[PDB]
């Protein structure tokens, strides 16, 4: 038995449990879910995707809730999404390859070896918008129904940083780890050392697209007393210019918190945190 | 120099008041079993999250000591002081004696309850290995186990704290019974030097922030150690403890970096509000000044704007002084940390039935004639006219909200006007219904009423966001809005009102505001004709200045106008002189019901969702056609007013629903609509006098 710290997740046990579902689902919600022909319900949609290049796997989360063997998982991806979706990125690639090796096939191999697959889980339960999102709900899957009032310009955000060395003709690169660029003081000594002389070059670096969107949020019920909230939310690459002003939307993502700098002078941070949604899917 | 920090001592002795608490939490059965232990089993069941401690039990616990000759060493006179000590030490005992978990840890549970479980488990394994390694190193529990505890370093019990702890005071009843602790003080009366004390204050909650997380502890991760670093955050601000303080890097050359974890960081739900002084408690000539209240944890949504509350809590300094020059040293701001709340007009949404509230409903019913009993019990301080006051009870119960299941909604609510001449009191009825209505609100013709009936937009003082601030129709919702001097309003006011009677929403499209906004308000209006009094030579469509399109949104209008008379004015002059001779109301074989119990009865009736019989369905139709045929074909001359409409048929239905709800009846009789039609017609038969 293996387990993640602070967490109820076993990698291999979830890995096999997701495959067991992925290779056996057939609309059991119609049978089981409530008082409401097909077969291989996802395998058709996976063997659909591989010729189209559409790397996205849009997932109806409630498939799992009704199904016999992954009630053990619905309440995990809902509550540990950053880690449980990081598992799905791997399992689906291995579960694509099982459909290679069982097939006499052309060279799909030479790219899907390297390319990356992802999940967008959207079909989750309802919530009273921002308001019911007490801090126990931090870092969980969530959805919002509402509309857009404005969207910012696209923001450049660092993903590989680059370092240029004022001497001796070697540069350096470092990948960002969880919000920091640990810039080496040492000149990559084995070439030679100079203590502090190295540069950081903007236009060599590799950037994500980022975008921020302002959502007027409109719950299915609101308490007596309330007024509309302008939530602020962020969307990453492959969703930028997906949705824009006046659209009426269901969106899902992770509810988050972040500090704010009090001023442009010094690193004192406000203790009363700011909150937002990191979007993972928009319907 | 021990003359610095000079030693002093005082009658308190916390080192044995903790010894008192450790009995009280287990030694109380005056109200499963030792209830605090069973409550802590529900924490060990993980089915509740907040602990409420009442002084009501501590006092009668000391009596079970004192009357047995056993020293009290009073907690209560201490606890009304200095509660920030007790509230962070009284909770330590509970960590040290609570039941073990019974419903075993499972996926369908709140995610924080496994994170804490894992650290609590890891805590014990560290003791279990270190003891065995010490024992294995070539050589008694109380000897050894203290070595393990000191050599280890562990998660603290405040960071494994499953729950939030709060206090409530003891009411005056328990202060005079067995013969202080909680006068509900005025914000003016607080006189400053109460800092530290547990106090009760009451007033209007004018303004609140939204709830957001505010951190109490920051958790930091260090890879090269693997040890976590926890920083307690106490002030408004912090600086990141980036330089790794770990016990493994301190005696090490490299001092490797660390990163914050934004779920291991213990938060709390933070909210705050202003209470403004309660106006009748303001002195002569003075102003309703304001106080700032801070909230933490499970209590957070118990405060909503535009309501009157007792707040009980601990009154404390904050470090602020002005701006440096406007200073005379060591000044403090002050705030109240809220602990428990009760509110004098209650939320209808909480209404469940328990051993004391059902009998308060039942004893009201069994005298019978309840509908007429409550009408006369509304505003009995003004004479007669029961038909008006009898309809005001229906305005409260309001009928039924209908959703078509197909994208349509129609108002389950009553909108009424009280047209008349001077001297037959209006604002007293408006004011009486503002008190009897939770979330009731009172308004006036002129001045601010453009914004005052609308969303403002405001840069929120405590946090860097804009908020819509609700005018009367939004400060009220699911409740009554009272309008006075009505026709002295203006087109910009009416065109806000006219939409709200028709439907539950408002819409705005100027400047930074583009929203559609939920009103859900009942409008009860007082208005006067063009000449104060009526003129009998003027037809009502000309006597009344209001346009009949807006008037058709009043489901009843009352032509509540006076005519002098020899007899009827005599009984009035008795009632007024009687009630002016003394507060008491007439010596009828009646009692005017206490309003709070009537509020409970209404809150039960609101739960009822009555259905119309086909017998009345076909009767309502035929009465409507005869009304509409008469109203059109005959009544368009002389005293005739208006026209019959679909809307007045829906009015009769909503009124007929309201009557059936006041019966507490699951169905609507033929006996109901023959009363509803009477109120519709009788409101204008006054005109023939
Ligand atoms: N029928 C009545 N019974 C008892 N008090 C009355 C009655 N009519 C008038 N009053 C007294 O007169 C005052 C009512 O003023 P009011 O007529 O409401 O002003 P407005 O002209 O704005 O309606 C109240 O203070 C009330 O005490
Ligand atoms: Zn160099
Ligand atoms: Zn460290």
């Amino acid at each position: 038995l293996r387990i993640i710290w602070g967490t109820n997740v076993s990698i291999q046990e979830c890995t096999t449990n997701f495959r067991n579902f992925l290779m056996s689902f057939k609309y059991k919600f119609r049978k089981i879910l409530d008082e409401r022909d097909e077969e291989l319900y996802y395998i058709k949609q996976l063997n659909e995707m591989r010729e189209l290049g559409t790397s996205n796997l849009n997932l109806d989360a409630r498939n799992l809730l009704a199904y016999k063997q992954t009630e053990d998982l619905y309440h995990q991806l809902l509550n540990y999404p950053q880690e449980v979706i990081s598992i799905m990125d791997q399992t689906i690639k291995d579960c694509m390859v099982s459909l290679i090796v069982d097939n006499n096939l052309d060279y799909d191999l030479d790219e899907i070896e390297t390319k990356f697959y992802k999940v967008r889980p959207y079909n989750v339960g309802s919530c009273k918008g921002m308001r019911e999102l007490n801090p126990n709900d931090i870092d969980k899957l969530i959805n919002l129904k509402g509309l857009v009032l404005r969207s910012t310009p696209v923001i450049p955000d660092m993903k590989v940083a680059f370092f240029k060395c004022n001497v001796c003709d070697h540069t350096m690169a470092v990948e960002i780890d969880r919000g920091v660029i640990q810039e080496p003081a040492r000149c990559e000594r084995i070439d030679c050392n100079e203590p502090n002389s190295m540069s950081l070059i903007h236009n060599r670096c590799s950037f994500a697209d980022k975008q921020v969107i302002k959502l007027q949020e409109t719950p299915d019920f609101v308490p007596d007393g309330q007024t509309p909230h302008s939530i602020s939310l962020c969307v990453y690459d492959e969703l930028v210019d997906s949705c824009r002003a006046g659209d009426r939307i269901e969106v899902t993502g992770t509810f988050r918190s972040i500090p704010i700098r009090a001023n442009s002078r010094q690193r004192v941070l406000k203790s009363l945190y700011k909150t937002y949604v990191d979007v993972v899917h928009v319907k | 120099m021990s003359a610095a920090l000079p030693s002093i001592q005082l009658p308190v002795d916390y080192n044995n008041l903790f010894n008192e608490i450790t009995d009280f939490l287990v030694t109380f059965k005056q109200d499963k079993g030792p209830k605090y232990m069973a409550m802590l089993q529900k924490v060990a069941n993980r089915e509740l999250n907040s602990v409420i401690i009442d002084l009501d039990d501590i006092l009668q616990y000391q009596n079970e000591k004192f009357l047995q000759g056993t020293q009290a060493d009073d907690l209560v006179s201490a606890i009304q002081q200095n509660a920030n000590h007790f509230t962070e030490l009284f909770c330590r005992a509970i960590d040290n004696n609570m039941p073990l978990p019974t419903k075993e840890i499972d996926y369908k549970d709140d995610v924080l309850d496994v994170i804490l479980n894992q650290r609590r488990l890891r805590n014990e394994r560290m003791l279990s290995d270190r003891t065995n390694e010490i024992r294995s190193e070539n050589l008694m529990n109380d000897a050894l186990r203290e070595v393990v505890e000191d050599e280890t370093e562990l998660f603290p019990p405040n960071l494994t704290r499953r729950y939030f702890l709060y206090f409530k005071p003891l009411s005056q009843n328990c202060a005079r019974r067995y013969r202080i602790s909680s006068k509900p003080l005025s914000v003016r009366q607080i006189k400053g030097d109460f800092l530290g004390q547990l106090i009760t204050v009451r007033g209007i909650i004018t303004r609140v922030s939204d709830v957001k997380p505010a951190v109490e502890v920051i958790a930091y991760t260090c890879d090269q150690c693997g040890y976590e670093v926890f920083q307690e955050v106490n002030s408004r601000t912090f600086t990141p403890l980036s330089e790794c303080t770990s016990e493994e890097c301190s005696q090490n050359q490299t001092k490797g970096q660390l990163f914050m974890s934004t779920r291991a960081s213990k938060f709390s739900a933070f909210q705050e509000c202003k209470i403004q002084e309660l106006s009748q408690q303001v002195p002569v000539g003075h102003i309703p000044r304001s106080l700032n209240i801070h909230v933490n944890g499970t209590l957070v949504r118990s405060l909503s704007p535009g309501d009157i509350v007792d707040v009980t809590g601990i009154f404390l300094p904050a470090p602020y002084t002005g701006f440096k020059a406007l200073k005379a040293g060591l000044l403090t701001e002050t705030y109240l940390e809220a602990q428990f709340v009760r509110q004098h007009k209650k939320k209808f949404a909480s209404f469940s039935l328990t051993s004391d509230v059902e009998e308060r409903v039942m004893e009201l019913i069994t005298s019978g004639d309840v509908y007429n009993r409550l009408a006369k019990s509304i505003a009995p301080e003004i004479y007669g006219n029961l038909d008006v006051k009898k309809a005001l009870l229906l305005l409260l119960v309001g009928g039924v909200d209908k959703r078509v299941g197909d994208g349509m909604k129609i108002r389950g609510d009553i909108n009424v006007c009280l047209m008349g001449d001077p001297g037959v009191a209006k604002s007293q009825l408006l004011k009486a219904i503002c008190k009897i209505s939770p979330r009731g609100v009172y308004t006036t013709g002129k001045g601010s009423s453009g914004v005052g009936l609308t969303a403002a937009v405001m840069k929120d003082p405590v946090t860097d966001e804009m908020i819509l601030e609700g005018g009367a129709l939004v400060l009220a919702d699911n409740g009554i809005c009272c309008i006075d001097e009505f026709d002295k309003m203006d087109e910009s006011d009416r065109t806000a009102i006219h939409e709200v009677m028709e439907q539950q929403t408002i819409s705005i499209s100027k400047a930074g505001i583009n929203t559609t906004l939920n009103a859900r308000t009942s409008i009860l209006a007082a208005a006067n004709p063009l000449y104060g009094r009526y003129n009998p030579r003027l037809s009502p469509l000309d006597n009344i200045n209001l346009p009949a399109a807006l008037l058709s949104r009043f489901d009843i209008l009352f032509l509540m106008l006076d005519i002098p008379s020899r007899d009827d004015d005599e009984k009035l002059a008795e009632h007024v002189t009687y009630v002016h001779m003394h507060n008491k109301q007439p010596d009828l074989d009646f009692t005017p019901v206490e309003p709070s119990k009537m509020r409970e009865y209404i809150a039960y009736a609101k739960t009822k969702r009555p259905v119309m019989s086909e017998a009345v369905n076909d009767y309502v139709v035929q009465a409507y056609i005869r009304l509409r045929q008469d109203s059109k074909r005959e009544m368009d001359s002389k005293f005739s007013f208006g026209q019959a409409t679909p809307r007045t048929l829906l009015g009769i239905i909503r009124l007929s629903q309201a009557l059936a709800k006041l019966r507490l009846a699951d169905m609507v009789d033929i006996d109901d609509v023959e009363e509803a039609l009477r109120l519709v017609r009788v409101s204008k038969e006054s005109l023939y006098q």
